[PDB]
C-alpha cells in the first residue's frame, strides 16, 4: 500500500541524514553518525533508522525507489586529505609558482577573526601539483586578447615531454586571458595531447580555456586541477557509495549535489562541482515549497548540531556566489550563497580567561552533543547542555533515545564553568546563553533582510535542522515576519531539499561587453553575437553532460543567463534570457530590458551608465522525480488525546513553567498548539513557550505566532 | 592542561598541526611553565638546575655548588653572572665586508656594510650561534633580557624562588 519513492542525502552536516518520501507524501528521517571513512556504513544504518518509524526494511525500501540524491563529504575529504592523483600542470613560463603560492590568501581561509588576526595560526596546506610536476611555456595574452608574446611551440613540447617524463597522470594546462582568447593555450593543449599519444601513456588532458573559462587565474587553475586531481578518484568513491545501494536494490542513476543548487551525475564530466558540502540542499527546499506555497521572500534558517547557516530567497531566486572559497582553495565555482554564523547546538561555551566573557565556539561537540553524554567525555558544556538545563530538550528521546544523556551532567558543568564564576544560578546562566544565542541570530536575520533593502514583514522565515525548532520563537521574536514555518521534517529538510533540486547542468564563461546607453545598432549586433557565440559553447557542454547520461537534446530545457550591471556598479543577481537566441539590436534590447526588469522586480535604477554583460550562462534541465509535498485535508483545532505525551519543566524568563508535551507525528491538519508546549519528534525538538502558538497546515508544516 | 608529549613535540618541532593551532587560539595553560622547564631539565649532561630559558641552547641556570645563577650554554659552559650581558663574555664574529656579506646572502641582497652590520655571538666551547645582531657600526652590544625572576617565580607563577648566592 505504501510505495517508497525518493530519497535524499546529506552527510555534510552533523551526521548522516536520509530523507525517504512515499507516494502521498508521507515521510521519515533517518539519523546515524557518519563514516566518513566508509560513507557506506552510516549511509545503511541512517536508512535503517529513518524505514524503521514506518516498520519498513531497507531491502523492501530500495526495490521502491525511482530516484535518489546524494550530498556530502566524498569530494571534500578527498581534497583536503590530498588523496588524489599524480596531476601536473602546464602555466606561462616565468609564472610556475603562482599555484603553490596560493595568493597568500589560503593561508587564512576558514578562519575565524581572532584566528585571522592572529598571524601564527596562519599556516598553508600543501599544494595541489607540487613544483617538479609544473612546466612553463613562453607565451603571453594580454587582457583583450592580444597576443603580446606568440607562442612559442618548443616549450610546450618540452613541457609536455617533462611532465610524462615524471609519470604524471593528468595534466592540466591554465594560461592568463585564454577566457578571453583561447588560441594559444588550446594549441597547447593540442600539443600535450600528441605528445602524449606518441608516449602511448594514458594521460588526459585538461586545458582550463575547455572547462572553466573565467577571470582570475588562482580560482580558475585550482578549480581545472580539481577534475584531474580528485575527479576520477572520486567516481570510485561515488561508485561504491551507489554500488551500495545498488547490491541492496535500486534501480536508479544516483545523483549528487552541486555547488549550483542542481544536482548531476556522479560520471559527470566536471565534478569540481560536487566539492559542496554545505547545507545548500535546505536553500533549495525551502525555495522549491515556496513555489508551491506562493511564498516568493523566504529566510532560510538551518540550526544543526555543528553550524548555523542562514540564507535569503528574495522574489523567488537565490543568491550565487561566483568565485568562493572551499577546502582553504580559491574556485571558480557557482555556489549557492549561505552564510555561517556559528557552530551549531555543540558550540562549546567558554568564559574568556582574560575578560570573564562568555564565547560561544568556534568549536563544537557536534555528534558528542555535550557534557550531558558521559560517554562522549566532551568535558566542556555545550549550547545543548543548556537546553538540558533548561528543560527544552528530552533527556530519554535524544535520537529516540539512542544517546543516554544525563541532565544532571549538564547542571553540574554549567555551574561550574559559567553560572558560578557569574555569580548566576544554572538556569539563569542556561537562560542567558539562549538568550545571546538568541539575539545574535536575530539580528543577523534583521540584517541580512535589510541588506537586500527590504524589511521582515515582506518575508517568511523558515526554521529547520535538528535544533532549528528549539530556538524559532527566540530568534524570530519580534521581526514581524509575515510567517514562521517550522516544517515536520525539519530534521532532515536538507536532505529533503537535496531531492527536490532540478536534475540541472550549469556552465560559465566570462565576458567583457561593454555597452553605452545609446549606440548604433551595429554596435548592439556585435554585443548579442558575442553573447550569442558563449551561449554556443556552453550550450554544447551541457547538452554532452547529458547525452552521456542517457538524455538527449529534445529532452534536455535550456535556459540561457548572463551577469549584467548597470556599469560601475556590482550586483548580486544573475538574469534569465527572454531569448533562446540573440542576433539583432532588438533582441539586445531585450536582455537589457530584462535586468532592468529583475533590477526592479528585487530592489534605484541607473540606465544613464549603460550595461556591461561580465559572464555567460547555460544551465540545462531535465525532469526527475521529485518528492510529493503532503496536501491532506485538516481536522479538529483539538489536538488527539493520543499526542499528548506528559509534561516537562522548563525554565524561560524567571520562570519554571509546567509544559505539556506532544509526540510531533501525532498530531493532525488543523490542529492548533498553545504554548508552553514542547512538540517532540526523535531528532528534533518545536519549543513553543507561553505567548506563542501552533498551527498545522496540510502539507506538515508548523506555523509559529507570538498571539 | 596538555598532555607532556604535546609539549615536548612543541619543544621538538615536531608537533601536529590541529595542536598547535589549540596552543594558539585556546587560553594558555598555567602549567606550561613547569612542565617546559623540567622537560629542558632531563635533556641537559648536567643536573645544574634551569630557572629560566634564554633561548633554544642558552640558559639561566642555579649553580648547583654556589647556587649562584649564570647564564649557561646547553653544553655547560658558564658566561657571566645572570645580570650580567652574557655577549660580553662570548666570541663574535663581525661581517663588516662584501666578502664577508656574501657568504651568508647573494650580492644586492645583502646589507652594505657601511650602513649595517652583522654580529655572530658563539659560544667559546662549543662553537654555537646564540645570537645574531644587525646594528650599524659603533653601536654597543645589546643588553636584550632583564628578567624579573624574583617577581615571575613569587608573583606569577606561584612558585618559591630558588636559592640564590651572590656573585
Ligand atoms: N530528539 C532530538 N534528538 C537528537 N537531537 C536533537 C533532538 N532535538 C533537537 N536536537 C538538536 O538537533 C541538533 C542536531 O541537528 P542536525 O545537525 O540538523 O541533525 C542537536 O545538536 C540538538 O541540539
Ligand atoms: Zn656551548
Amino acid at each position: 500500500l505504501r510505495n517508497v519513492q525518493v530519497l535524499g542525502i546529506d552527510a555534510g552536516g552533523t551526521m548522516t541524514d536520509t530523507f525517504f518520501v512515499d507516494q502521498d507524501g508521507d515521510f521519515v528521517v533517518g539519523k546515524a553518525q557518519s563514516t566518513p571513512q566508509n560513507e557506506a556504513l552510516g549511509l545503511i544504518a541512517s536508512s535503517e533508522d529513518g524505514l524503521a518509524n514506518w516498520g519498513m526494511s531497507l531491502h523492501e525500501a530500495l526495490a521502491q525507489l525511482q530516484t535518489g540524491v546524494y550530498s556530502g563529504t566524498a569530494m571534500l575529504n578527498r581534497v583536503v586529505q590530498r588523496k588524489g592523483l599524480k596531476c601536473g600542470l602546464i602555466v606561462n613560463r616565468g609564472m610556475e609558482d603562482f599555484h603553490r603560492m596560493g595568493r597568500a590568501v589560503q593561508s587564512h581561509l576558514g578562519y575565524a577573526y581572532e584566528d585571522r588576526i592572529h598571524l601564527n595560526t596562519h599556516r598553508y596546506d600543501p599544494p595541489l601539483v607540487p613544483r617538479h610536476l609544473t612546466r612553463g611555456v613562453v607565451e603571453r595574452t594580454d587582457m583583450i586578447g592580444t597576443q603580446v608574446i606568440p607562442l612559442r611551440e618548443d616549450t610546450a613540447r618540452d613541457a609536455a615531454r617533462d611532465l610524462i617524463a615524471a609519470d604524471a597522470e593528468g595534466i592540466v594546462i591554465s594560461l592568463l586571458h585564454s577566457y578571453k582568447n583561447p588560441e594559444n593555450e588550446r594549441r597547447v593543449r593540442d600539443i600535450v595531447l600528441e605528445e602524449v599519444e606518441k608516449s602511448g601513456k594514458k594521460i588526459p588532458v585538461f586545458a582550463s580555456a575547455d572547462y572553466y573559462p573565467v577571470r582570475k587565474e588562482t580560482h580558475r587553475t585550482n578549480t581545472t586541477i580539481l577534475e584531474g586531481y580528485a575527479a576520477e578518484p572520486s567516481r570510485q568513491t561515488l561508485s561504491k557509495i551507489s554500488n551500495a545501494f545498488k547490491e541492496r536494490g535500486t534501480k536508479f542513476d544516483f545523483r549528487v549535489m552541486a555547488t549550483h543548487g542542481g544536482t548531476i551525475s556522479w560520471k559527470a564530466k566536471e565534478l569540481a562541482r560536487t566539492i559542496v558540502s554545505g547545507p545548500i540542499g535546505g536553500v533549495i527546499g525551502a525555495k522549491y515549497l515556496g513555489e508551491v506555497l506562493g511564498y516568493k521572500n523566504i529566510a532560510c534558517s538551518d540550526i544543526g548540531g555543528t553550524s548555523f547557516d542562514v540564507a535569503l530567497i528574495t522574489q523567488g531566486e537565490m543568491t550565487i556566489k561566483n568565485d568562493p572559497d572551499m577546502a582553504r582553495l580559491v574556485l571558480s565555482l557557482p555556489l549557492v550563497a549561505m552564510d555561517s554564523v556559528g557552530a551549531g547546538a555543540g558550540s562549546f561555551i567558554r568564559l574568556d580567561p582574560y575578560t570573564r566573557a562568555i564565547k560561544l565556539g568556534p568549536d563544537s561537540a557536534g555528534y558528542r552533543v555535550g557534557v550531558c553524554w558521559k560517554e562522549s567525555g566532551i568535558e566542556t558544556v555545550t549550547i545543548s547542555d543548556c537546553h538540558m538545563v533548561l528543560g527544552y530538550l528530552n533527556p530519554d528521546n535524544f535520537l529516540g533515545g539512542a544517546v543516554k544523556l544525563d541532565r544532571q551532567r549538564s547542571v553540574d558543568a554549567i555551574k561550574a564553568q559559567i553560572a558560578d564564576p557569574l555569580g548566576l544560578s544554572v538556569e539563569d546562566a542556561a537562560a542567558g546563553v539562549i538568550e545571546l544565542l538568541d539575539s545574535d541570530l536575530r539580528d543577523y536575520l534583521r540584517s541580512m533582510i535589510s541588506g537586500k533593502g527590504y524589511s521582515p514583514a515582506s518575508f517568511v522565515c523558515f526554521s529547520y535542522g535538528g535544533a532549528g525548532p528549539v530556538h524559532t520563537y527566540g530568534y524570530t521574536e519580534g521581526l514581524g515576519f509575515e510567517d514562521v514555518i517550522v516544517p515536520a521534517w525539519a530534521a532532515g529538510f536538507s536532505a529533503f531539499g537535496c531531492a527536490a533540486a532540478d536534475f540541472e547542468y550549469r556552465y560559465d564563461k566570462s565576458l567583457d561587453i561593454n555597452m553605452p546607453t545609446e549606440t548604433p545598432d551595429t554596435d548592439k549586433e556585435k554585443a548579442a553575437a558575442t553573447l550569442q557565440a558563449a551561449w554556443e559553447e556552453l550550450t554544447k557542454n551541457v547538452l554532452e553532460e547529458f547525452k552521456l547520461n542517457g538524455y538527449s537534446a529534445d529532452q534536455v530545457t535550456l535556459q540561457p543567463g548572463y551577469r549584467m550591471q548597470y556599469r560601475g556598479q556590482l550586483n548580486d543577481l544573475e538574469i534569465e534570457s527572454p531569448l533562446a537566441q540573440a542576433h539583432t539590436a532588438a533582441d539586445w534590447d531585450q536582455l537589457t530590458d530584462a535586468f532592468n526588469a529583475t533590477y526592479g522586480r528585487v530592489y534605484a535604477r541607473s540606465p544613464e551608465l549603460g550595461y556591461s554583460v561580465t559572464g555567460a550562462i547555460m544551465r540545462g534541465m531535465v525532469p526527475i522525480p521529485k518528492p510529493k509535498i503532503p496536501k491532506e485535508p485538516e481536522e479538529g483545532e483539538t489536538p488527539p488525546e493520543s499526542a499528548k505525551i506528559g509534561t516537562r519543566k522548563f525554565y524561560r524568563k524567571k520562570r519554571w513553567v509546567d509544559a505539556q508535551l506532544y509526540h510531533m507525528e501525532s498530531l493532525r491538519p488543523g490542529n492548533r498548539v498553545m504554548g508552553p508546549a514542547v512538540i517532540e519528534s526523535d531528532a528534533t525538538t518545536f519549543v513553543v513557550p507561553d505567548g506563542f502558538e501552533t498551527w498545522l497546515d496540510g502539507h506538515r508544516l508548523f506555523h509559529l505566532r507570538e498571539v | 592542561a596538555y598532555t607532556r608529549s604535546k609539549i615536548v613535540d612543541l619543544v621538538d618541532g615536531k608537533i601536529d598541526p590541529d595542536t598547535l593551532h589549540q596552543m594558539l587560539s585556546t587560553p594558555k595553560d598555567p602549567e606550561r611553565f613547569v612542565t617546559y622547564v623540567e622537560i629542558l631539565q632531563e635533556r641537559m649532561p648536567w643536573d645544574d638546575k634551569i630557572i629560566l630559558p634564554l633561548g633554544p641552547k642558552l640558559f639561566i641556570v642555579q649553580q648547583k655548588v654556589s647556587k649562584k645563577w649564570t647564564v649557561r650554554c646547553e653544553c655547560g659552559h658558564d658566561f657571566c653572572d645572570w645580570k650580567d650581558n652574557w655577549k660580553l663574555s662570548a666570541r663574535v664574529h663581525v661581517r663588516d665586508t662584501p666578502q664577508k656579506m656574501e657568504e651568508i646572502y647573494p650580492r644586492l641582497m645583502a646589507p652594505t656594510p657601511s650602513w649595517q652590520v652583522i654580529r655572530e655571538y658563539f659560544c667559546p666551547e662549543c662553537g654555537t650561534l646564540h645570537d645574531v645582531e644587525a646594528p650599524t657600526p659603533w653601536y654597543p652590544v645589546i643588553h636584550d633580557f632583564s628578567p624579573d625572576i624574583e617577581g615571575f617565580y613569587q608573583e606569577w607563577l606561584g612558585l618559591p624562588v630558588p636559592e640564590r648566592a651572590d656573585a
